[PDB]
């Protein structure tokens, strides 16, 4: 079976964008970061996103900012659900209060843990429309580094479908 | 005497042949390698059975008294972003 690392193109349904942005904007109106996940099915070097998951999550204030935590019971439930549905976890998405980037916390405690997974960061509590050139995106390499996928590459990789 | 453990990680199964005299953490390491899950180190994952019981990863496989094939779920202890 082709590994997730070999994915080069991604089909993202518009409705899956809408469910991410609705969640991020909603908790962002309360000053919180949110987290969402994109799951789907791989075919060779192509990946079709099928659903958005909004995991059960808590909102915590840190020394300098905010974070969102997904509890162990929910990460287990996610694992089982993916198995039952025949789905694969491609990406995590979260929001920042201001500028989007991968923090030290982001680098260390990702949910999307497989080589080849994506981690997208949405700025300004998702107040603006979701835009693949506005996010800060990262992809996990075989050395467990979250390397930047710049806007040009990201907008080539991911096509929003309707 | 070997146990065939199907370990499921982010919904992806991998079959690990387990020696009874080996602790369960040996299976954790192999399953994460096989499924390419590297973003958090092995220390940060835990095993649950099909009833949600958390398994002691330091216990020798033989001391669980497993059937010849068993399925275990290997899942993160925590996920954090911000
Ligand atoms: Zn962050």
């Amino acid at each position: 079976m082709t590994p997730l690392e070999d994915v080069r193109t991604v089909a993202l349904p518009r409705d899956c964008v809408s469910t991410v942005q609705a969640h991020l904007r909603s908790v962002g109106q309360q000053g919180h970061a949110g987290m969402a996940l994109w799951v789907g099915v791989q075919q060779d070097q192509h990946f079709v996103i099928a659903e958005t998951v909004i995991p059960a999550q808590r909102h915590i204030r840190t020394s300098d900012g905010v974070c969102v935590m997904v509890p162990a019971e929910e990460l287990h439930r996610l694992n089982v659900w993916l198995y039952k549905r025949g789905l694969t976890l491609l990406a995590q998405i979260h929001s920042h209060p201001g500028r989007a980037y991968h923090s030290t916390t982001d680098d260390a405690y990702a949910v999307a843990t497989t080589i080849g997974c994506l981690s997208l960061v949405v700025p300004n509590f998702a107040r603006e429309p979701f835009d693949l050139a506005r996010v800060a995106a990262y992809r996990l390499d075989a050395r467990a580094n979250w390397n930047e996928v710049p806007s040009a590459a990201l907008t080539r990789m991911i096509t929003i479908t309707s | 005497g070997k146990i065939e453990i199907i370990v499921v990680v982010n919904g992806q199964p991998t079959q690990v042949e387990a020696n009874p005299n080996q602790p369960l953490h040996v299976v954790r390491t192999k399953a994460l390698e096989n499924t390419q899950n590297v973003a958090q180190p092995p220390d940060n994952w835990e095993f649950k059975d099909e009833a949600g019981n958390l398994l002691d990863v330091d216990k020798k496989i033989g001391d669980f008294g497993f059937a010849n094939t068993v399925t275990l779920f290997l899942s993160l202890k925590a996920g954090v972003a911000g």
